C-alpha cells in the first residue's frame, strides 16, 4: 500500500502538515466550553453561505459520546465524523471490559492519542 | 500413527542445603528394554552458577537445556553481564516450557544452586511450566521410590523424639554436604536395585560460593 | 489529500471546482414530497434520451440522488450504497434511514481525504429520501465528506444564480407540484442554452403515492417532462 | 485442591489447602495456591498447577500496568474480568483452572469473583472450588453466618479446609490462611494438617471417625 | 505423519583406539521383499566423517543430497576448506540433529535412525546417533533396528566401559564388526549377505570397503534336525 | 497391473498389460500404460491412474521447458524431476513410476521409483501388482546387452506370466522401442502371447 | 532507471559503466580445455594481510567468478548465482551447464534494469567453467548483457588487456593450454596495472581445467601462482 | 521488484481538469475514425482498416470485436489498449453475470462493466488512462437494440447514431442530416458505408473496411441443431466480399 | 436442564429467568441474574453453553447501546432481534459457534406492542405469545396453550407464570432456585423482585 511520509519536520523543528491543520481549525466556527461548580456548559456558532437550510436533519456541534460526555469541535466537519466514531466505539469498549464508565479524561487521551497517530 | 515423543529412562535428584547444593542423576540412556549409553550425562553447568536437568523424553530435555543456555547468553548480552539469579532463571524456565503448553517438553526440569543470600536453592518444574522452589526434589523414573526417603531423612518427616510418647517432632537440622552425598549415592543405589531404568553411573553435581564442581560414581550395570 | 499553508485540502478544492462546471441539479424540499431536477451537459440531437439516465440514481425504494460531476467515479458510489442499504435491510429488516446511508457515502468520501494517495471522488450528491423518523429528507454531500441538510439546495454549475432564485420563491408550506415547478424554472434562467428543452432534462419526485399511505418513487419519462414543462409556461 | 473464600461482617476470608497431586502421586505437600497481586488484591488456584500459575502471575502484571496508565488501583471487577476475558479466549484448547479474584476496594468493597476456564465469571459472597470443594462446603454452610468475628470467620475458613483435607484424597499438606479488610490482605499462618487435626480432634471433640 | 516404504536395516559402529568403525548391509528392503540388493547406506563425507543411514531410503537419499551440499556450501568464500575449516564430524552430526529434531517438531519426520562416525581434527574418535525423534546419544559402540539388541552385546564384550578403547586394535575392532554382521544376517530376515564397511582412522583416514560379503557360516548342523517334537525320520 | 522395462544393447524397451480396473471390474481392457515424456524419454505407471497422469504431465511440461532453455534432457535429469514431484508430495500420491530412456553418450538408462520417492538405477525394473509374480522368472531370465529380438522376447514371456497370474493385469502387451535408429510401437495380442 | 533516455539507452545503466570503468582490472583467458581467471588487488596500506582478502569466488564446484566495480554489488551476484545453481542442481541432478548459468545472471541482472525503485549493478562479472559439453568464458554488463568470450577484460585497464588479449587469439589459432594462460594472464594482469600504478598491487588467479583440475574451480597458489609472478616480472624488464 | 507508484497519476489541477484523461482524448482524436449507426431492426459499427505497408494482413487485425454473441465493440485511439479492454470485458461478461445468472448480460451493464474498468485506471495507483473511447453495440430481450460510447474517464452515453476519431466533428454532422428512426439495417449500412467515405485517403474497399452489424439471429452460426430456444447469435462481421457488393451500388 | 421463559400479554412482556448457576455436583449461586438490558425497552434474557452466555449478551448489548448513542434514538425490538439472529446465524458456521438461546422481549413505542422473540443458538427465529429454552418448554407449552389469553393484563400475565413455575417445580429433576421475573412495557424494564417467597 501507500504510506509515503507526508507529516515531517522542517529545518526549525517544525511539522508544518500538523501546523496548517491548526490553521483549518482556526478557520472554522468558535466553540467555547466554560465549566461552573456543579456544571459544565458547551457553546457554538454558525456560518453564513446560504440560509435556507433544513436544521432538524442537520449535525449539531456537541456530540454525545456515552450518556455521561461529550465533544464538541472546531475544525474540518468531515474529520470530527471520524473522531467522534472513534470515541463512541472505544467508550462502549471499556463498559465492556472494565466493567465501568469512561472518565472524562481517559475519553480525552483517546482521542488526543488518536490524533497523535496521525501525526506519524 | 507418528509418535512425537518417547521416554529414555533416568531419573534426577536436588538437594539444597545452607551454602550449597547438589543436583544429581544417573547416567544411563534407555529405549524400552535396551540401553542406549551408559554414559550420556544430563546434568549440565549452565553458567551463572546455575546447573540444570530435564529428565524424560531426552530429546526435548536437550532441546530446553540449550534454550536455557542461550536464554542466560541473551540475558549477558541485554542487561549489561547481569548474573542470572536463580529465582531468575526459574521465571525464566516458566516461560519456555509454557511457550509450548499445547505441544509440551516431556520432562522434568530440576534446578539449582544459591539464592541472593547464598543459600543453597532447588527448583523444579513440571512439563508444562508449574515450579515451586523446594528444599529436595527426585525426578524420573524412579522419583517414586526416592521421594518418600528423602521426606524421610532429609526433612526428618514421621521422625518423633524418644520419650516424648509423640509430642515432639524431631528438630529439622542443615546437612552438611558429605551428609548429603551419602543420602545421593544410597538414594541411587536403592534406586538401581529396584527399578530396571536406572543404573550404570551416578553424576553429581555440586554448587557453592566457589562454583561447581563435579563427581561421578559407578552404578550396577545390570 | 494534503493540506496547503492556510488550511485547506488542494485536491478537495480542485474536486469542487471540477463540479462547479457540470451540469446543474437541483433538490427542493415539500410539505408532501421532494423533487430532483437536473441539466444534462450540452447534448445532441443523435444522443439517445430514452434508454439514457446520468444524473438521477435510484439508492433503494425510498431515496434517489442528482449527481453532479464525474459520472463515472458516481457510478462507483452509487452501487456501494446501494450495496449499504441492502446489508442494513438484511441485518435489520428495516430499511435504511436516509441520514445513516448519507453519513455512510460522506464517510467514504472523507477517506480519500485523510489517507491513501488516491485522488477525490469529483462528485457532488443531492439526496431525496422518505424515512419514518424524519419524514421527507433533503441532503448535500461533496469530495469532502461534508454533509448538511437543506430545505432547497443546488450543486454543479451556476449554484449562486440558482441559490438566489431558490431563496426567493421558496416558501415552507409549498405542495410538491408548486416545488416541480420551481425547479423548473430556476434551471430556467440558471441554462447555458437558448431555451429549456425536454431532452436536456431528467427529473424525479418522492411522494405519498396519492391513496395508500406508503411512499413511491418516479423518475419522468422523456415524454413526462415534455408535458409538465407545457403546462408550466415553457412549451 | 481445596480453596474458599467467604464474605462476612468484617471482610473477606480465604482459605485454602497446600497439595498438589498428579494421578496418585502426592507430589508435594508445600504449594502455595494463594497469589499476591497487590495489597489489595488476592488469587486463589485450583486445577492446573501451570495454567494458574502461568495466567494469574500474568493477571498481575496486567494489574499493575492499569495502575500505571490509571494512577489508580484495578477493581476486583476489572481484574476478574481480564482473567476471564483471557481465558475465554483460550475455550476448546484445554485449559483448566477455577480460581476466586478476592479483594477490597473503596467503590466495591468487600468482594469475590469466581472465575474458571469454562469462561464462567460470578461475583459472590461464598464460593469454595476445587477437588475437596464439597467437602468444604458442608462444614462452611453449616456453620456460616454473617456476623462471624474476626476471630471467628478465620477459624471456619480453617476448619473448612481441614474438612476438605481429610476426606478428600487429593487435598492436604497444610491450610494457608488470608484474611482481607479496607486496611489490605494480612496473612494468618501456615497450618500443618499433621498438627493441626490432632489440635482440632482433641480441642473440639469431634472427628470421632477416627481410630483412637 | 508417514510410514518408511523402502528400508534398510542395521547400522553398526564402534570405535577402537585410533578411530572408529562403522558397517551396513546394502540391502533395500520394501515391507518383506527383499527388493534392491546394491545400496549404499554408508555415507562419506569428507575424508574424516561416515555418516550410516538406517530406516526410509527415500529419506536417507534426502539426506545425502543434504550432506553434498553442505560440503559445497562450506567451500564457499572458505580459503581454509580443505585444512582448518573443513567440515568436522561434530559439525556433521549437529546439523542432522537440528534437522532431525525440527522435523519431528513439525510432526514431518525424516524416518531414519542415523550414526555419525568420524574423527575430529584434534584426533579424537566421534561416534553419536540420532533418530527420527531427535533423540541423540552417544557410547564405544552404537547401532541401530537389530544391531541395537544383537550386535551391541557382541561389541561391548570387546569395548564394555570407556577405558577399554586405548585397548582395542583395528583388527579386533574390525573382526568384532563383522562376526557382528554375520549373527546380524543369521537372524534379522531385514537382513543381507552384502555389507559395506568404512573405517576412519586418525593416521591412516578413511578407508572404504565396498561388498563385503559374510563368511564362514555353520549349517551343518541342520541335517540332524527333523520334526518338531517326536518325529524321527 | 505388469509394467517393465528393460536395457539392451541398442537402447531400452518399456512394455505393458492394458488393463485397468475398478475392483473386478475391467473399466479399461485396452490402456495405454507407455507414457511419453520427452521424444526418447518414456514411462510406466502404476497406483493411482489420476496421480500418476498428473505427475506425468508437469515432467512432460518441465522437460519441454528444459529442452526450451537448456537442449534435450538425460535420462537421469527426468527421473530426477519425477522423484521431485514424488518425493515431495509422498504423503498425497500413490505412485510407482518406471522411467526409462536413450541417450547418445549413455544409451539405455532404467530408473524406478517406488512410494516412498527413491530413485534406484537398474539393468531392467519391474512393477505393479503383477510383477510379483514374475520376480522369479525375470532374475532368472535376464542377461545384460540382450538383441532386440531377445529383449522383445523376454518382455513378452514375463509379462505373458504376470498377465496369466494377476486378475488386475490382462489384455494385449504394448511395448516401445528406444534406440538411435527412433521410437519403434509395439503390440501382442492373447491370441499371440498365451500360446507361449 | 526504468527510464531510456531520449537516444533509446539507459543512463541510469550507462553510469553504472563508469563504476565499472573506475574499479580494479580482472581478466577471462579461455583455454583448450578450461578456463583461467585473474585480477588485480589494489594494496591500499602495507598493512592488509596478504594473500587473506580473497576476491574471485566459486559458483557451485565448477564455476568461477571475478568482477570490477563496486565490490559489494558483485558479492551479491555470486550469492544469487549460488542460489540459482543449487535451485538447478536440485531439481535436475546434474550440475548447472555454463550457458545457463550466464543467463540466469544475465536475467537477474536484467531485471534490475526493470523498475525505477531499484539501482542496476555496479559490476561487470568475468564468470565461466567447463562443464559436460567443453569450457566457457563469459562476460556480463551492468545491463545485463553478456556474451561469450576467447578472452575477456573489464576495469581500468581494459583498452591494455583487450589488446594484450587480441594479440594471443591471433597468435595462437590452435588454443592455448591451461598452465600458459595462467602465466600469459600474470602477465596481462601487470602489464593492466600500468593504467593504476599509483598504489602497488596484488595478484591472484584461478583456474578450471579438464586435465588440470578435473574440471573442478580451483586457486593458483604456491609453486604454480609464484611461477606465473616470476614469467610477468621478467617480460617487464 | 514491486510496484511503487501506489498514487493517482490522474490528479485534480487548479482548474478543476484532470489532466491525463484530457490527454487520453487528445489520443483519442488522432485516432483513425469510427462510428456506429442504430437501426430499427439492427446496429452497425465500423471502422478503416489503417494498413500500415501492404505486407500487413489486414484481416489478422480484429478493429471490431465481439463481446458476446448478441454485443460487440469498435474503437477509436490506441489500439494495444482496446484490445486489454476487449479480454478484460468478454472474460467479465462471464465472472459478473453468465457464471451467475446463465445469460448473458444486457448491453447496458456490459457497458457499466467496461467503464467501471477504465474508471479505475482513471484513479488507481501507478496508472494511465486508457487511452480508447469505445462504441458498444448490442440487443438484449428486454431493451432491444442499443449503442453506447465510453471515453477515458469511464463516462459512457447511449447514441441514436456517432462517430469518434479523426474526423468525428466532419462525421456526426453528416449524420445528424441522415439519421431518421425508422431506418432498416441495409439502409444504415449503406449511410455508415457514406460517412466512412468522407474520413479515408487511400484506397475504399472490403479489405481496407472492416464493419459489423447486430441484427436478427443466425442459426447457421450456432454450431449446433436440436435446441429450438436459442437460434444463435445476432453479432456479425461483414465479409469483404459483402462490403463491395454494397460498394458498386453506392 | 436452566429455565428461560417468557410471556406475552396485551400490554407487556413477562421474563422469567431460573437463578441457579450449577457447575458439576454443587450449585454455585442460587440468585443469578440470566438477562442483560439492551436498551431503556429491550430485555435479552440467555442460557446454553457456561462461557458463551454472559459474554455473547455483553457483545450484543454493548452493539445496541453503541447504536443508540449513535444515532440518539432507540432501535425497535424487532430491528434488534433481527440483529440477534444475523449474529447467531453467522456464528453457527464459524471455527467455534455460540452455543447460546436466547428470549429478547420489548416495547415497541411507535407500534405501542409488547413483543417476544425467540432465537436459539442456530439462529431460528420466531415470534410468540409465549415461548422457553431448553426442557421446561416442554412442560409450560401445553400448559400456556390451555391457560393464556391474548388480552391478559400484566397481573394476569404474572399468575401464569406462578403457575408456569409451580409445574416446574413439580416434575423438573433439578432445583433451579426458583426464578427472577422482568416485566418490559411502555414506561421500560423493571423487576419484581419478590416472586420465590411472594
Ligand atoms: C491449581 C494449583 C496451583 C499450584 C499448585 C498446585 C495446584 C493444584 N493442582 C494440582 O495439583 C494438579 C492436579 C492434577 C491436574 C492437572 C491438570 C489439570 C487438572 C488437574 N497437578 C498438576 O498440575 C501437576 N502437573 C500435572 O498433573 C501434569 C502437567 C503436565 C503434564 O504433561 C503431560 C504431557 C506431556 C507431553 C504431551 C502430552 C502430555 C503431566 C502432568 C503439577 C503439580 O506437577
Amino acid at each position: 500500500g501507500y504510506d509515503r511520509a507526508l507529516s515531517i519536520f522542517s529545518p526549525d523543528g517544525h511539522i508544518f502538515q500538523v501546523e496548517y491543520a491548526l490553521e483549518a481549525v482556526k478557520r472554522g466556527t468558535c466553540a467555547v466550553g466554560v465549566k461552573g461548580k456543579n456544571c459544565v456548559v458547551l457553546g457554538c456558532e454558525r456560518r453564513s453561505t446560504l440560509k435556507l437550510q433544513d436544521t432538524r436533519i442537520t449535525p449539531s456541534k456537541v456530540s454525545k459520546i456515552d450518556s455521561h460526555v461529550v465533544l464538541s469541535f472546531s475544525g474540518l466537519n468531515a474529520d470530527s465524523r471520524i473522531l467522534i466514531e472513534k470515541a463512541r466505539v472505544e467508550a462502549q469498549s471499556h463498559r465492556l471490559t472494565l466493567e465501568d464508565p469512561v472518565t472524562v479524561e481517559y475519553l480525552t487521551r483517546y482521542v488526543a492519542g488518536v490524533q497523535q497517530r496521525y501525526t506519524q | 500413527q507418528f509418535n512425537p515423543y518417547g521416554d529414555n529412562g533416568g531419573t534426577i535428584l536436588g538437594i539444597a542445603g545452607e551454602d550449597f547444593a547438589v543436583l544429581a542423576g544417573d547416567t544411563r540412556n534407555i529405549t524400552d528394554y535396551s540401553i542406549n549409553s551408559r554414559y550420556e550425562p544430563k546434568v549440565f553447568d549452565c553458567g551463572d552458577n546455575i546447573v540444570m536437568s530435564a529428565n524424560g523424553f531426552a530429546a526435548d530435555g536437550d532441546a530446553l537445556v540449550k534454550r536455557f543456555k542461550n536464554s542466560v547468553k541473551w540475558y549477558h548480552f541485554d542487561h549489561n553481564d547481569k548474573k542470572l539469579s536463580i529465582n531468575s532463571a526459574a521465571r525464566n524456565i516458566q516461560h519456555l516450557l509454557y511457550g509450548k503448553r499445547f505441544f509440551p517438553y516431556y520432562v522434568h526440569t530440576i534446578i539449582a544452586g544459591l539464592d541472593e543470600d547464598g543459600k543453597g536453592a532447588v527448583y523444579s518444574f513440571d512439563p508444562v511450566g508449574s515450579y515451586e522452589r523446594e528444599q529436595c526434589r527426585a525426578g524420573g523414573a524412579a522419583a517414586s521410590l526416592i521421594m518418600p526417603f528423602l521426606d524421610n531423612q532429609v526433612n526428618f518427616k514421621n521422625q518423633y523424639e524418644p520419650g516424648t510418647n509423640g509430642k515432639v517432632k524431631k528438630p529439622l537440622k542443615y546437612l552438611s554436604v558429605e551428609e548429603v552425598i551419602k543420602l545421593v549415592r544410597d538414594s541411587f543405589t536403592s534406586a538401581t536395585e529396584r527399578h530396571i531404568q536406572v543404573g550404570d553411573g551416578l553424576e553429581i553435581l555440586i554448587v557453592t560460593k566457589d562454583g561447581v564442581r563435579k563427581e561421578f560414581y559407578e552404578l550396577k550395570r545390570d | 489529500t494534503i493540506f496547503s499553508p492556510e488550511g485547506r485540502l488542494y485536491q478537495v478544492e480542485y474536486a469542487l471546482e471540477s463540479i462547479s462546471h457540470a451540469g446543474t441539479a437541483i433538490g427542493i424540499m415539500a410539505s408532501d414530497g421532494i423533487v430532483l431536477a437536473a441539466e444534462r451537459k450540452v447534448t445532441s440531437t443523435l444522443l439517445e434520451q430514452d434508454t439514457s439516465t446520468e444524473k438521477l440514481y435510484k439508492l433503494n425504494d425510498k431515496i434517489a440522488v442528482a449527481v453532479a460531476g464525474l459520472t463515472a467515479d458516481a457510478e462507483i458510489l452509487i452501487n456501494t450504497a446501494r450495496i449499504h442499504a441492502q446489508n442494513y435491510l438484511k441485518t435489520y429488516n428495516e430499511d435504511i434511514p436516509v441520514e445513516i446511508l448519507v453519513r455512510r457515502l460522506s464517510d467514504i468520501k472523507q477517506g480519500y481525504t485523510q489517507h491513501g494517495g488516491l485522488r477525490p471522488f469529483g462528485v457532488s450528491f443531492i439526496y431525496a429520501g422518505y424515512d419514518d423518523r424524519y419524514g421527507y429528507q433533503l441532503y448535500t454531500s461533496n469530495p469532502s465528506g461534508n454533509y448538511t441538510g437543506w430545505k432547497a439546495i443546488s450543486v454543479g454549475a451556476n449554484t449562486s444564480a440558482a441559490q438566489t432564485l431558490l431563496q426567493m420563491d421558496y416558501k415552507d408550506d409549498m405542495k410538491v407540484d408548486d416545488a416541480i415547478e420551481l425547479a423548473l424554472k430556476t434551471l430556467s434562467k440558471t441554462t447555458d442554452s437558448s431555451a429549456l428543452t425536454y431532452d436536456r432534462l431528467e427529473f424525479a419526485t418522492i411522494r405519498k403515492g396519492a391513496n395508500d399511505g406508503e411512499v413511491y418513487q418516479k423518475i419522468f419519462k422523456p415524454q413526462e417532462i415534455k408535458d409538465i414543462l407545457v403546462k408550466t409556461g415553457i412549451t | 485442591t481445596t480453596t474458599l473464600a467467604f464474605r462476612f461482617q468484617g471482610g473477606i476470608i480465604v482459605a485454602v489447602d497446600s497439595r498438589a497431586t498428579a494421578g496418585n502421586w502426592v507430589a508435594s505437600q508445600t504449594v502455595k495456591k494463594v497469589i499476591e497481586i497487590n495489597p489489595f488484591l488476592l488469587g486463589t488456584m485450583a486445577g492446573g498447577a501451570a495454567d494458574c500459575q502461568f495466567w494469574e502471575t500474568w493477571l498481575g502484571s496486567q494489574c499493575r500496568l492499569h495502575e500505571l496508565r490509571e494512577k489508580e488501583r484495578i477493581s476486583v471487577a476489572a481484574a476478574s474480568k481480564i482473567l476471564s476475558n483471557l481465558v475465554y479466549q483460550y475455550k476448546g484448547a484445554g485449559l483448566s483452572m477455577g480460581t476466586m479474584i478476592c479483594g477490597y476496594t473503596r467503590k466495591e468493597g468487600p468482594t469475590i469473583y469466581y472465575v474458571d476456564s469454562d469462561g464462567t465469571r460470578l461475583k459472590g459472597d461464598i464460593f469454595c472450588v476445587g477437588s475437596g470443594q464439597t467437602f468444604a462446603y458442608g462444614v462452611l454452610d453449616s456453620n456460616y453466618k454473617w456476623d462471624l468475628s474476626v476471630e471467628d470467620a478465620l477459624y471456619l475458613g480453617k476448619r473448612s479446609i481441614l474438612a476438605a483435607a481429610h476426606r478428600d484424597a487429593y487435598s492436604g499438606g497444610s491450610v494457608n490462611l488470608y484474611h482481607v479488610t479496607e486496611d489490605g490482605w494480612i496473612y494468618h499462618g501456615n497450618h500443618d494438617v499433621g498438627e493441626l487435626f490432632w489440635k482440632v480432634k482433641e480441642e473440639e471433640g469431634s472427628f470421632n471417625n477416627v481410630i483412637g | 505423519t508417514q510410514q518408511p516404504i523402502v528400508t534398510g536395516t542395521s547400522v553398526i559402529s564402534m570405535k577402537y583406539d585410533n578411530g572408529v568403525i562403522i558397517a551396513a548391509d546394502n540391502l533395500g528392503s520394501y515391507g518383506s521383499l527383499l527388493r534392491f540388493n546394491g545400496v549404499e547406506r554408508l555415507i562419506p563425507v569428507g575424508d574424516n566423517t561416515v555418516v550410516g543411514i538406517s530406516g526410509d531410503i527415500s529419506d536417507m537419499q534426502h539426506i545425502e543430497r543434504l550432506l553434498k551440499d553442505l560440503v559445497t556450501e562450506n567451500a564457499y568464500d572458505n580459503p581454509l576448506a580443505d585444512a582448518e575449516e573443513a567440515l568436522e564430524p561434530s559439525y556433521i552430526f549437529e546439523y542432522l540433529a537440528t534437522v532431525m529434531y525440527q522435523r519431528r517438531s513439525k510432526m514431518n519426520p525424516l524416518w531414519n535412525a542415523i550414526i555419525v562416525a568420524g574423527v575430529q581434527s584434534n584426533g579424537d574418535q566421534f561416534l553419536r546417533y540420532v533418530n527420527l525423534l531427535g533423540v541423540t546419544y552417544s557410547s564405544p559402540t552404537l547401532a541401530t533396528g537389530f544391531g541395537a539388541h544383537m550386535a551391541n552385546p557382541l561389541l561391548r564384550k570387546v569395548v564394555d566401559r570407556e577405558s577399554d578403547i586405548p585397548k582395542t586394535t583395528v583388527q579386533v575392532a574390525e573382526e568384532a564388526i563383522v562376526n557382528a554382521m554375520r549373527v546380524l544376517y543369521y537372524r534379522d530376515a531385514r537382513s543381507s549377505r552384502n555389507f559395506s564397511l568404512a573405517i576412519i582412522d586418525k593416521n591412516t583416514g578413511l578407508t572404504f570397503k565396498k561388498n563385503l560379503q559374510v563368511e564362514n557360516m555353520k549349517w551343518d548342523f541342520a541335517k540332524d534336525i527333523k520334526g518338531y517334537g517326536t518325529q524321527k525320520i | 497391473t505388469s509394467i517393465m522395462a528393460v536395457t539392451f544393447k541398442d537402447g531400452v524397451i518399456l512394455g505393458a498389460d492394458s488393463r485397468t480396473t475398478t475392483g473386478a471390474y475391467i473399466a479399461n481392457r485396452v490402456t495405454d500404460k507407455l507414457t511419453r515424456v520427452h521424444d526418447k524419454i518414456w514411462c510406466c505407471r502404476s497406483g493411482s491412474a489420476a496421480d500418476t497422469q498428473a505427475i506425468a504431465d508437469i515432467v512432460q511440461y518441465h522437460l519441454e521447458l528444459y529442452t526450451s532453455q537448456y537442449g534435450t534432457p538425460s535420462t537421469e535429469t527426468a527421473a530426477s524431476v519425477f522423484k521431485e514431484l514424488c518425493y515431495e508430495n509422498k504423503d498425497n500420491l500413490t505412485a510407482g513410476i518406471i522411467v526409462a530412456g536413450y541417450d547418445d553418450k549413455n544409451k539405455g538408462e532404467v530408473y524406478t521409483i517406488p512410494l516412498g520417492g527413491s530413485v534406484h538405477k537398474l539393468p531392467y525394473a519391474i512393477a505393479g501388482s503383477g510383477s510379483t509374480f514374475i520376480y522369479g522368472y525375470c532374475d532368472k531370465n535376464f542377461r545384460e546387452n540382450m538383441s532386440k529380438e531377445e529383449t522383445v522376447d523376454f518382455i513378452k514371456h514375463s509379462l505373458s506370466q504376470a498377465i496369466k497370474w494377476d486378475g488386475s493385469s490382462g489384455g494385449v502387451i504394448r511395448m516401445v522401442v528406444l534406440t538411435a535408429a527412433g521410437v519403434e510401437r509395439l503390440i501382442f495380442y492373447p491370441d499371440e502371447y498365451e500360446q507361449l | 532507471n526504468s527510464v531510456f533516455s531520449p537516444d533509446g539507452r539507459n543512463f541510469q545503466v550507462e553510469y553504472a559503466v563508469k563504476a565499472v570503468e573506475n574499479g580494479t582490472t580482472s581478466i577471462g583467458i579461455k583455454c583448450n580445455d578450461g578456463v583461467v581467471f585473474a585480477v588485480e588487488k589494489l594494496i591500499t596500506s602495507k598493512l592488509l594481510v596478504p594473500q587473506k582478502n580473497v576476491k574471485i569466488q566459486v559458483v557451485d564446484r565448477h564455476i568461477g567468478c571475478v568482477y570490477s566495480g563496486l565490490i559489494p554489488d558483485g558479492r551479491h551476484l555470486v550469492n544469487r548465482g549460488r542460489e540459482e545453481a543449487a535451485s538447478f542442481k536440485k531439481l535436475y541432478k546434474t550440475p548447472i551447464p555454463i550457458p545457463a548459468f550466464a543467463d540466469r545472471l544475465g536475467q537477474y541482472v536484467q531485471a534490475h534494469t526493470l523498475y525505477n525503485s531499484v539501482r542496476p549493478f555496479g559490476v561487470s562479472t568475468i564468470f565461466g567453467g567447463v562443464d559436460k559439453n567443453g569450457a566457457h568464458l563469459y562476460m556480463l554488463e551492468p545491463s545485463g548483457s553478456y556474451w561469450g568470450y576467447k578472452g575477456a577484460a573489464t576495469g581500468k585497464g581494459r583498452q591494455s588487456a583487450k589488446a594484450e588479449l587480441e594479440k594471443l587469439v591471433d597468435h595462437h589459432p590452435e588454443g592455448l593450454s591451461a598452465r600458459e594462460a595462467v602465466k600469459q594472464a600474470a602477465k596481462i594482469i601487470y602489464l593492466a596495472h600500468e593504467d593504476n600504478k599509483e598504489k602497488d598491487f596484488e595478484l591472484e588467479i584461478s583456474w578450471c581445467s579438464l586435465s588440470e583440475t578435473n574440471g573442478l574451480h580451483k586457486f593458483v597458489k604456491g609453486d604454480l601462482l609464484q611461477e606465473a609472478i616470476d614469467f610477468a616480472q621478467k617480460e617487464i624488464n | 521488484m514491486t510496484d511503487r507508484y501506489s498514487f493517482s497519476l490522474t490528479t485534480f489541477s487548479p482548474s478543476g481538469k484532470l489532466g491525463q484523461i484530457d490527454y487520453a482524448l487528445t489520443a483519442v482524436k488522432q485516432g483513425v475514425t469510427s462510428l456506429g449507426i442504430k437501426a430499427t431492426n439492427g446496429v452497425v459499427i465500423a471502422t478503416e482498416k489503417k494498413s500500415s505497408s501492404p505486407l500487413a494482413m489486414s484481416e489478422t487485425l480484429s478493429k471490431v470485436s465481439l463481446l458476446t454473441p448478441d454485443i460487440g465493440a469498435v474503437y477509436s485511439g490506441m489500439g494495444p489498449d482496446y484490445r486489454v479492454l476487449v479480454d478484460k470485458s468478454r472474460k467479465v461478461a462471464h465472472t459478473s453475470y453468465k457464471r451467475i445468472y446463465g445469460e448473458y448480460p444486457p448491453t447496458k451493464l456490459l457497458v457499466s462493466e467496461v467503464a467501471k474498468i477504465m474508471q479505475e485506471a482513471t484513479q488507481s495507483g501507478g496508472v494511465r488512462p486508457f487511452g480508447v473511447s469505445l462504441l458498444i453495440a448490442g440487443h438484449d430481450e428486454f431493451n432491444g437494440f442499443s449503442l453506447y460510447q465510453v471515453d477515458p474517464s469511464g463516462s459512457y452515453f447511449p447514441w441514436k447514431a456517432t462517430a469518434i476519431g479523426k474526423g468525428s466533428v466532419a462525421a456526426k454532422t453528416f449524420l445528424e442530416k441522415r439519421w431518421n428512426d425508422e431506418l432498416e439495417l441495409e439502409d444504415a449500412i449503406h449511410i455508415a458505408l457514406l460517412t466512412l467515405k468522407e474520413s479515408v485517403e487511400g484506397e475504399f474497399n472490403g479489405d481496407t473496411i472492416e464493419l459489423a452489424i447486430i441484427g436478427d439471429e443466425n442459426p447457421d452460426l450456432l454450431g449446433y441443431t436440436g435446441i429450438p430456444t436459442d437460434k444463435g447469435p445476432r453479432f456479425r462481421k461483414l465479409t469483404s466480399q459483402e462490403i463491395n457488393d454494397r460498394l458498386e451500388a453506392l | 436442564m436452566d429455565i428461560i421463559l417468557g410471556i406475552r400479554v396485551q400490554d407487556s412482556v413477562i421474563l422469567a429467568s431460573s437463578k441457579a448457576v450449577t457447575r458439576g455436583i454443587s450449585v454455585l449461586k442460587d440468585s443469578d441474574d440470566k438477562t442483560r438490558q439492551l436498551s431503556p425497552h429491550t430485555l435479552m434474557s440467555f442460557a446454553g453453553e457456561a462461557g458463551d452466555t454472559v459474554q455473547f449478551a455483553e457483545y450484543i448489548q454493548a452493539n445496541i447501546q453503541l447504536y443508540s448513542i449513535r444515532e440518539d434514538y432507540e432501535l425497535s425490538p424487532q430491528a434488534v432481534s433481527s440483529f440477534v439472529r444475523q449474529e447467531l446465524a453467522k456464528s453457527i458456521r464459524s471455527r467455534r459457534p455460540y452455543q447460546v438461546n436466547v428470549l429478547i422481549g420489548g416495547y415497541d413505542k411507535k407500534k405501542n406492542k409488547p413483543e417476544l422473540y425467540q432465537i436459539d443458538y442456530l439462529g431460528t427465529k420466531v415470534e410468540l405469545p409465549y415461548g422457553a429454552h431448553g426442557y421446561s418448554g416442554f412442560y409450560t407449552f401445553s400448559l400456556l396453550d390451555h391457560h393464556y389469553r391474548p388480552d391478559m393484563t400484566t397481573e394476569e400475565g404474572l399468575d401464569l407464570l406462578k403457575l408456569c413455575v409451580q409445574e416446574l417445580e413439580k416434575r423438573m429433576p433439578m432445583d433451579f432456585k426458583g426464578v427472577i421475573v422482568k416485566i418490559v412495557d411502555k414506561d421500560g424494564i423493571r423487576q419484581v423482585d419478590d416472586f420465590q417467597a411472594q
